[PDB]
RNA sequence: GACUCUGGCAUGCUAUUCUUAGAGGGACAAGUGGCGUUCAG
């Protein structure tokens, strides 16, 4: 990735699940980069900011994808308790 | 709903899903769906919980507004209980529908004649709309589908809990998605209810359509 | 003497009783049998087609809405019921028939739903089919405008509001028995007997309650108190993934869902004859079994066909060596 | 005279997407090879592997069609495997290539040892199964070359792998499995987590939503 | 010379039978609202429409819906706005959980 | 060449009437009169 000198020697940095912190690959064509709206907390309308969850394409076809946004936006405050 | 005073649920809506009956699950219960369950009761039927669609619903309404391009957003019924819903869905918000049969390769085969790229998907119907399922995971689209007690969830990104065998209560979900996601957009206030009765979302079903155009 | 298809189907030869054979073009150009049709080119010609003013045909639609019977029936039957309120009114005084229906009054039991009352060749302890009996067994059996009405969702409309139904027999009808289906889910009857899903939620959920009408306009209604019938035995078992194709058969889950077409050859579907005048003449006293069609070798089935099957629950012991298809 | 199709390759004939890497960070299929044309272009040498002649059996009899294994490669950067079956040997060659061109995977390149110069070696020891045969690939030190039975040795040094030390496991002799296997353990390189990775990924926004203005004119 | 192309003449005679009332026979009006509707993605191209439509409707003024109107059909009441809902009992403790217990519409129905 | 792209004029936006270089406009047979199967031309 990096070598001694600091040079950063590598094509690309994957990018990792949100769910399962597993490398989405190259081939990975069941994978997904989902956004979700932000709104705001006076009026309920459109930002223009959004927040961004990456789902590798094993954990969408075991059925835990749904399972896991729900999850991540319980987490980021979209989804309300209960 | 970020726990939000606006965005939370409202007595009419909840008699919308009373009388449309969007809280009658199946019998079946698939295990990927006991999250979304209040209770089983004695019947056998399984009641969903209305504050876990709700919180489905808007969430996918979150996601459907986020696309730019609002003819991204593809909405799709196979089986006619929810074509005429989807078309209006379309006519609301702008997303490109298929209604009827979804010919196979529509997501896959790029020489065709019906041939498009999404970038999100909304499903009346995971059990029947099997097909584009497959196809969104061949070409890494998301998904939004509605949801019954008995749905498979290979595939699914959001999905919202409703009851999607009778004709009012995917009428009244695909009625309700719009008006969230057009007012979450904005071009409806939140204080006045919307011009668009739900009724419009409805199914045909033309003996029906005869017996109102004998009464007119 | 309003004559409903059921009337035409039935061959009920009843023009010589009344005068006033009215009846609506719509119900006798929708029958599809041809000895009906041949029957009808033979007929003395004394009935008349009209149509209604169309403002009864919303007074009907109306309270057809408020007494439970509104999807049971067709616009034709709105026609009939339309028609006949009509020559009601026009030949006799309007306030005879009353408006805004009885409510039901609710009376259970503790007899299943299966139990076979009321069907003729049955006896519980004599009850006997005899020759002098089979133009008699219709239906239960008991001045110048009637009906021929045998759909039992026209009836209940019309006893409800007043107007005096009868039969093919003469005479007219004093009581109407007969069953309905309840969903114990949204709770919501329908009148057709065939229907396995309900109209309003759509759930394979609907059970069956018996109804009587009375002449007087009374509706009442038996349930089953009995805990067999809502029980969820086989209610939850595992679903196979959906499947595609020519040759799928998904488990049948929604009313209006797609299946592929699965046939069975005209061959297969042909059952023997035995009361033709060529029968004896034919070579094998039943008819050949289809072995060479496509539709055998995929172990194509008639849709009536393997019922008690799947009223046992899958989460149950099946032998060891069947396979259900 | 190329005229795109998909979406990805409208943007490709544009000058909006600037690298293959790109395509490569949001997983998205390549469902046309003049992109791989676009981006590599003359860097893409392609090597036969194998033609092999089959009789396919016909209802006239047994007709002759070829059988072409063709080992795409940009050294210093990713390899593609593709076969092809077709009437004549020309036809199934071109056939091969385009298919092998639309398989196009990165490589990761490691070190051995100490991290001086360039990546030369495969960064850890990874592993490629395709009916029962099985391939693995082990860290080599630098000029020690591909070590490795020919079919690998080709894909290997395609790929820009410089030194590498090889197991085979199988029947290898059927040829198609040895280099599907030799191409999974290649891919299973990017696929495969190490310290090096594990800064949270930030997303940037993908090609479909980045530029959807330019591609609502079309 | 110039020739009208094929693609032009689908696209004026669909936008024709689909929307002509809102059409008038100025250019301008024409073609914006043209672009308004119709998803177009050349200006020339638009222009061209803009032109044909003009010429089909100049000429249809010299001389020479139903699925449309059913399926735009839309009663007085809705369904759902009804006076009586009968509810299970499980379900109104559902309800009674989700505050929503001083609903009026409600009527419990026991499982006899 | 009925293929693809595209110029003339901007006292308009952008660091800007004289030089710039990105974007947005403007032209589409649009209008008129004749010949025309009264529509294609
Ligand atoms: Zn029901």
């Amino acid at each position: 990735m990096q070598n001694d000198a600091g040079e950063f020697v590598d094509l690309y940095v994957p990018r990792k699940c949100s769910a399962s912190n597993r490398i989405i690959g190259a081939k990975d064509h069941a994978s997904i980069q989902m956004n979700v709206a932000e709104v705001d907390k006076v009026t309920g309308r459109f930002n223009g900011q959004f927040k961004t969850y990456a789902i590798c394409g094993a954990i969408r076809r075991m059925g835990e994808s749904d399972d896991s946004i729900l999850r991540l936006a319980k987490a980021d405050g979209i989804v309300s308790k209960n | 709903s970020g726990a939000l005073d606006v965005l939370q649920m409202k007595e009419e809506d909840v008699l919308k899903f009373l009388a449309a009956g969007t809280h009658l699950g199946g019998t079946n219960l698939d295990f990927q769906m006991e999250q979304y369950i209040y209770k089983r009761k004695s019947d056998g039927i399984y009641i969903i919980n209305l504050k876990r669609t709700w919180e489905k619903l808007l969430l996918a309404a979150r996601a459907i507004v986020a696309i730019e391009n609002p003819a991204d957003v593809s909405v799709i019924s196979s089986r006619n209980t929810g074509q005429r819903a989807v078309l209006k869905f379309a006519a609301a918000t702008g997303a490109t529908p298929i209604a009827g049969r979804f010919t196979p390769g529509t997501f896959t085969n790029q020489i065709q004649a019906a041939f498009r790229e999404p970038r999100l998907l909304v499903v009346t119907d995971p059990r029947a709309d099997h097909q584009p399922l497959t196809e969104a995971s061949y070409v890494n689209l998301p998904t939004i589908a509605l949801c019954n007690t008995d749905s498979p969830l290979r595939y699914v990104d959001i999905a919202i809990p409703c009851n999607n065998k009778g004709a009012h209560s995917v009428g009244l979900m695909w009625w309700m998605l719009a008006r969230e996601v057009l007012r979450m957009r904005g071009t409806i206030s939140r204080e006045h209810p919307w011009e668009v009765m739900p009724d419009l979302y409805f199914y045909r079903d033309p003996e029906e359509i005869e017996k109102e155009e004998q009464a007119a | 003497v309003v004559a409903d298809a059921g009337a035409f189907l039935r061959h009920a030869a009843l023009q010589d009783i009344g005068k006033n054979i009215y009846t609506i073009r719509e119900v006798v150009t929708e029958i599809r049998d041809k000895a009906t049709r041949r029957r009808l080119a033979v007929l003395p010609y004394e009935l008349r087609f009209k149509e209604p003013l169309p403002e009864y045909v919303r007074l009907v639609t109306e309270f057809s809405k408020k007494t439970g019977d509104y999807p049971s029936l067709s616009a034709t039957d709105i026609q009939v019921l339309a028609l006949t309120y009509q020559l009601e009114a026009e030949f006799v005084g309007v306030s005879h028939l009353k408006q805004e229906p009885q409510k039901v009054k609710v009376s259970s039991s503790i007899q299943h739903p299966e139990t076979p009352l009321h069907i003729s060749g049955f006896h519980l302890p004599g009850g006997w089919i005899t020759p002098s009996n089979i133009k008699q067994i219709q239906q239960e059996l008991e001045v110048r405008v009637g009906c021929l009405t045998t759909d039992f969702a026209m009836q209940n409309v019309l006893l409800q509001m007043g107007l005096h139904v009868l039969a093919v027999n003469g005479m007219l009808i004093r009581e109407a028995r007969s069953y309905i289906l309840r969903c114990h889910g949204c709770f919501k009857t329908t009148s057709d007997m065939s229907r396995v899903f309900c109209s309003h939620c759509g759930n394979k959920t609907l059970k069956k309650v018996s109804v009587t009408v009375s002449d007087d306009g009374t509706l009442h209604m038996h349930f089953s108190r009995n805990p067999k019938v809502l029980n969820p035995r086989g209610l939850r078992y595992s679903l196979p993934t959906p499947k595609g194709g020519k040759y799928a058969i998904n488990p049948h889950l929604t009313e209006d869902q797609r299946f592929p077409q699965l046939r069975l050859s005209q061959k297969a579907r042909q059952k023997t004859n035995v009361f033709a005048p060529d029968y004896i003449a034919g070579v094998s006293p039943f008819v050949e079994n289809d072995i060479s069609s496509r539709s055998a070798t995929l172990q194509v089935r008639d849709s009536t066909l393997g019922a008690g099957r799947r009223r046992l629950n899958p989460n149950a012991s099946r032998k060891k060596f069947v396979k259900k298809r | 005279e190329w005229m795109p199709v998909t979406k990805l390759g409208r943007l490709v004939k544009d000058m909006k997407i600037k690298s293959l890497e790109e395509i490569y960070l949001f997983s998205l299929p390549i469902k046309e090879s003049e992109i791989i044309d676009f981006f590599l272009g003359a860097s893409l040498k392609d090597e036969v592997l194998k033609i092999m002649p089959v009789q396919k059996q016909t209802r006239a009899g047994q007709r002759t069609r070829f059988k072409a294994f063709v080992a795409i490669g940009d050294y210093n950067g990713h390899v593609g495997l593709g076969v092809k079956c077709s009437k004549e040997v020309a036809t199934a060659i071109r056939g091969a290539i385009i298919l092998a061109k639309l398989s196009i995977v990165p490589v990761r390149r490691g070190y051995w040892g100490n991290k001086i110069g360039k990546p030369h070696t495969v960064p850890c020891k990874v592993t490629g199964r395709c009916g029962s045969v099985l391939v693995r690939l082990i860290p080599a030190p630098r000029g020690t070359g591909i070590v490795s039975a020919p079919v690998p040795k080709k894909l290997l040094m395609m790929a820009g792998i410089d030194d590498c030390y090889t197991s085979a496991r199988g029947c290898t002799a059927t040829l198609g499995n040895f280099a599907k296997a030799t191409f999974d353990a290649i891919s299973k390189t990017y696929s495969y987590l190490t310290p090096d990775l594990w800064k949270e990924t930030v997303f940037t926004k993908s090609p479909y939503q980045e530029f959807t203005d330019h591609l609502v004119k079309t | 010379g110039r020739v009208r192309t094929k693609t032009v003449k689908k696209a004026a005679r669909v936008i024709i039978e689909k929307y002509y009332t809102r059409l008038g026979n100025d250019f301008h009006t024409n073609k914006r609202v043209c672009e308004e509707i119709a998803i177009i993605p050349s200006k020339k191209l638009r222009n061209k429409i803009a032109g044909y439509v003009t010429h089909l409707m100049k000429r249809i003024q010299r001389g020479p819906e139903e699925r449309e109107r059913r399926d735009n059909y839309v009663p007085e009441v809705s369904a759902l706005d009804q006076e009586i809902i009968e509810v299970d009992p499980d379900t109104k403790e559902m309800l009674k959980l989700l505050d929503f217990g001083s609903l009026s519409n409600l009527q419990v129905t026991q499982p006899t």
